[PDB]
């Protein structure tokens, strides 16, 4: 933003928000993946009590 | 006199304040080009060398 204008620094910011946001989806992902193998655990220490 | 392409000068534009609106009013030099800054901001900026 120092340093383009707005009709073609947009360019520059949409790959960074397509990949800044595809990079948040990875870790929701692999939050979701570890989060179940937890539970996983969880479930089987639910049934150890 | 300007060089030859060949024999091209170079000078370090150095510890002083660089104006492209005073510039611009004394032109009769009639094109621009840019390609890591817009002519927009080449006023607000500073620069290194």
């Amino acid at each position: 933003f120092s340093r383009l204008d707005k009709v073609e620094a947009e360019v520059q910011i949409d790959r960074l928000i397509t990949g800044r946001l595809q990079s948040l989806q990875t870790y929701v992902t692999q939050q979701l993946i570890r989060a179940a193998e937890i539970r996983a655990s969880a479930n089987l220490a639910a049934t150890k009590m | 006199r300007f060089a030859s392409v060949y024999a091209w000068n170079r000078k370090r534009i150095s510890n002083c304040v660089a104006d492209y609106s005073v510039l611009y009013n004394l032109a009769p030099f009639f094109t621009f080009k840019c390609y890591g800054v817009s002519p927009t901001k080449l006023n607000d900026l500073c620069f290194t060398n």
